[PDB]
């Protein structure tokens, strides 16, 4: 798995899953960006949990 | 009747070595090289505190008070209760506020003249018997503030050698950590640290400095022999193992060579600027430093999340031309009895100042060794068929020729006989 | 008259080669997996005093005057002579024992209440920024006494994880050692301790502490940052190497899994309960602790009979799945003259009592590896035939098809010759 | 046609298995041991000091003011100004030359009275419980002045061993390194040292110790627990590696069997005895150690020229019997408040002497293991026919019988045929 | 070797000899009960040193 | 490459060329006798930078 990170290309772990985007999790007075390698999903609303390369634009 | 039955014999040995080959299965090499030369391994080294007490001013206590963790929200001193009457003095004299006029301000300016000069720091410094100086020490930024770097390698000063053991033969810092100047602690803090000392990391020349996760410590009053071993390692590219082993532009956005350490700060750099526009002074790059006051809407929080999602936010892999230093500690007390009074005499400082902060490094390669660990490729394509025959020379005999000239056979089967 | 000379060429090379397969012969590998989850390691931690001072009372002085080495065997204060006059009043005052009515006594009672309670040892335990509290520590008993265990696995809590390296990210526990509540020394004995400070072991989960002869030491008045990187080890089964790779119910009297430090244990219970029918209060069973009369006829000289054996006198081996855990130590001086005056009015303690009695602990994990060293067997059963052909293929070239067909040439002369 | 477009494709194939022989390529092995029986490995220990000051006389003023780094090379007290009064009433008196008549002057005879005795330096040596004494220690001579060595194995003594592990199974001497005698260091040289320890080199019984180069240090006022894990060294001969493996006489000028410190040594005594037929008295040999006045002129330049040439002047290489020692640290504070008017009474001496001048080093095997690391050649010439033999047997299918009937076929060509 | 300990089969190292067993060797005010691996017999009263598996019953 | 030192026949490390002698190089108010192995001449005198085996006699 390839998907990017704010404009690079990064394989991830072999252990880890499908990575994901978020423009949310706001946890402060702030809405955060997010992008990375992870490998638990919880798709409310934004956090676009797919499993194919590249996916993140 | 018999040779379709010795066949699968073969085609089962057969198979589990041509699956042997894809589980791509590696032995590592362990060597000792007596080498003759040997480069000289990048020593930095902070100290544990970020802004000395005496030279922060009116505005810098306007600005930064909250950021500073001394002051109130409201612009007071909060906690002022019980702590000294020297530090309270000088305290609220340099808090008064009274029509103080604010004035520009700017945080990589402020990190240069309140953290720690290295003139007033270190007393000595030697290198195999000649006298180093001062200004052989790149000034860098990290996280804990001002911190210092011998053999930096950049800024056009060449990278220096060594050429032999033992300890008279690396440097010798004579350092003086200053714990009179230190931040007052009365109030409490998540971030609050008691202690007083220095941190420092001994790493190769391309990896920028990382003393937060990295970095051992050295206690003051002590002078700590610090031996080293350097070893090499040379891991190997996928499918075999992990390298980001294409080198011509991977990730270098603000360096030039690759490193794991290297990684997480262009990460964080690169994070950060997608948020509020931001960078700390110790994040490179080209968009502005920001204000102080723009640091506690934005700048806190976006990184205070990164050291609670129990994660590492941003993943990468490790090159493969790591040279790691592997240390081994010692300890010797100082500031002997019979060398109290030269000490304070000499440097024009009190007794008592002496066993308190004076710290002496001494960093050395032990023997002039080379300890490599490498990766190598256990079953290649040239051992396939080189072990491909040891059965068939031994359960059927046939050679590849006699297949390779049963090509000729058939052309007597199918033009001939049909 | 050449094909017998080249079977015997044949001949020898086989027989070295089938005899070194019958040396087993192995090879040993090392990776470093990029691991992302890691379980943490379980800390114990023991204070050098066995019992405290001011928590004996008159009726434990009655019973075991001469096990806590203070007391005559004719009941009185010994060498109570130019040692202190605060310690020597209330010394005698709680040995009067003048019409002093005996107690029923029991060993497991007396260290539950006299050793050294964690809630008064502990201030501020921490684990990756969220607050660690006191009833994470179970409780276990080895031979310096009392001792605690982070991280332990049973009672139903689960292992601890981290997931992330750096010095945050892992325990910071601000200990304190009590040196006014240790024992008095105006004696001399062979088991004398004059020092002050804590043994920590850093093990795995299933062995059980073994403080005696694993642990490291840390001093008091200096914050020791304790790095660690996991290893894990397979060894193989003989004739290859050694294991007790049987783990159905191999020698678990007490435990549930082997291991070399619990095979110790085992024996030595196992041992003084075929003595004395006894067994101390660390030592784990379903016979009755002894009393302390008994202790000094039979317990006490059937176990120094074990330290001066001069061997071994349990032996076993170790098993394969063993990891260790690798450590490097380094030291940062705790009590800051900045930090000084905040901590002894936060604990409420004097100055002096500061930079004797405090202890910072800091263990964490480096770099996210596993370092991982295995043996394989090197000389394998289908091996064997593969390299046992190597040689019939050049020497004579015959195949044994040429030998299966060879059955096959002994119908015509059996059957039809004779 | 066709036979020969294969044979290149095995000419390929079976000169790149002929040069990879030419590579001498050699994987390494490393076991774990569980041995039974270890010999202890021999501890030397130097003080940080050279000479002691109250037991210098008159005519070593007279005869070597300017080696012992005192005196003004016109004969007078130099910078005696702002350093003490006991020691400057001392030092006048002792340096008055009022008529002092000289005396005949020997070196080795002045290492011997004015070092460091070890029957006031130690205190308590032991041995697995059983007392060790002060007549085991075999005195050495090295650059830090008069070194003692437990566990020689020289004069008549034979090798200890021990067979547990654990840290009350080896050495535990609580030394005293007596911080009061040191030199007065008023004065201002480039061999400065200001600290107060003992420096401590573990090696085999072999090698000569060599503290200036090897050795880690222990602070005064801390026991600190030494592990050690005894590692074993198998080096190859070259071409595959480096060896001195001619142990019949190699370089053995002055010693008995080679190491690669007692190179360095028998090189710097054959060099000085070729320059002006000195040595000093840590250079073993046969010619004088000559007069103080003559060190000035010859001895001290001839031996600065070589810790100037930044380059090893004398090489050698190491032998492959090597038995190195990996060793890691840990401190435990010394003198408790609970223990300090014991030691204090018992030795005879004031409270703050103590918490000085005690130092408890503590020496012991770990797990009784055995970490062997040696080299293997990995392509020897009995591999190489075997493997040169699966290609032949795949390619042509041809077997070194059908080159060896070949002959057979040559009598049909030569004579019969011509 | 193979022979027991109190109830347990235990491997010996394989440097070691024979194993034994002992109900003496007193060394105090008391009487011991030994018995495990071994690699020098001392036989004078009882102890056992036969070179045969599980021989210490 | 095996040349002498003071009388014993040593090699050198295989990084390292030619060998030499020198009953020279002052450096200080003496005269100097150097002989080993080394990496760079400076023939000017009596460095006898020769490069052949037991050069040094
Ligand atoms: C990287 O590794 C290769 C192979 O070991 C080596 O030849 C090369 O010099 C290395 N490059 C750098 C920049 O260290
Ligand atoms: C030496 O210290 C004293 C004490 O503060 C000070 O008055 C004096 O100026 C100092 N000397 C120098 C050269 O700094
Ligand atoms: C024991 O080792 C085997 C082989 O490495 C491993 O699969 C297994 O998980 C291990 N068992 C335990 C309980 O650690
Ligand atoms: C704080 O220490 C003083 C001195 O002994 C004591 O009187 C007081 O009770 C202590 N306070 C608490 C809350 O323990
Ligand atoms: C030297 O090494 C060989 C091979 O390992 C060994 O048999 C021999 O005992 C060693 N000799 C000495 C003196 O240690
Ligand atoms: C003990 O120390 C005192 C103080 O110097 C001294 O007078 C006395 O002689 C010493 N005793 C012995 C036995 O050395």
């Amino acid at each position: 798995l390839k998907c990017y990170q704010h404009g690079k290309v990064v394989t991830c772990h072999r252990d880890m899953k499908f990575c994901y985007h978020n423009t949310g999790m706001p946890f402060r007075n702030l809405k955060l960006i997010l992008q990375g390698c992870s490998s638990s999903c919880s798709e409310t609303e934004n956090n676009k949990c797919c499993s194919t390369d590249r996916c993140n634009k | 009747l018999c040779f379709l039955g010795s066949l699968a014999v073969l085609l089962c040995v057969c198979t589990e070595r041509v699956q042997y080959y894809f589980h791509y299965h590696h032995v590592t090499k362990l060597d000792e090289v007596a080498a003759s030369q040997l480069t000289f391994p990048a020593v930095t080294l902070c100290n544990l505190n970020e802004f000395r007490f005496s030279q922060v001013s009116k505005n810098d206590l306007y600005h930064a008070g909250e950021l500073l963790a001394l002051l109130n929200n409201r612009y007071e001193i909060p906690d002022t209760q019980m702590a000294d009457e020297k530090q309270l003095e000088i305290l609220q004299d340099k808090a008064n506020f009274r029509s103080f006029k604010p004035k520009p301000f700017n945080m990589r300016e402020f990190y240069d003249r309140a953290g720690h000069d290295i003139r007033d720091m270190l007393l000595s410094c030697h290198f195999r018997g000649e006298v180093c100086s001062a200004e052989d020490f790149k000034v860098v930024f990290t996280r804990y503030g001002k911190c210092y770097t011998f053999n930096s390698g950049r800024d056009g000063r060449p990278r220096l050698k060594t050429m032999k053991g033992g300890t008279g033969n690396g440097l010798e810092i004579m350092l003086d950590i200053q714990q009179d100047e230190y931040l007052p602690v009365w109030g409490e803090t998540d971030e609050t640290s008691f202690e007083a000392g220095i941190k420092v990391q001994i790493h190769s020349q391309d990896e920028p400095p990382f003393i937060d996760q990295l970095g051992f410590g050295v206690a003051p009053g002590f002078q700590t022999f610090v031996a080293c071993q350097e070893q090499r390692l040379i891991y190997l590219p996928p499918p075999w193992g992990t390298c980001k082993a294409v080198t011509m532009d991977s990730d270098l956005d603000f360096f030039d060579s690759y490193s794991i350490t290297a990684c997480r700060i262009d990460c964080e750099t690169r994070y950060l600027v997608e948020n509020c526009n931001c960078r700390m002074v110790h994040m490179p790059g080209d968009a502005p430093y920001c204000t102080p006051e723009q640091y506690k809407e934005c700048a806190d929080p976006a990184l205070d999340f990164l050291v609670e999602k129990d994660q590492e936010y941003c993943v990468c892999e490790m090159p493969c031309n790591l040279t790691r230093y592997g240390k081994e500690l010692s300890m010797v007390k100082i500031p002997s009895k019979a060398s109290a009074k030269y000490l304070a005499k000499k440097f024009n400082k009190s007794e008592q100042y002496i066993g308190e902060n004076i710290l002496v490094l001494d960093i050395f390669f032990e023997v002039l060794n080379y300890e490599t660990i490498e990766q190598k490729k256990a079953y290649e394509i040239a051992g396939l068929l080189g072990d491909i025959g040891g059965q068939m020379g031994l359960f059927i005999g046939a050679s590849i020729l006699t297949v390779l000239e049963l090509f000729d056979y058939a052309y007597e089967v199918i033009k001939h006989k049909l």
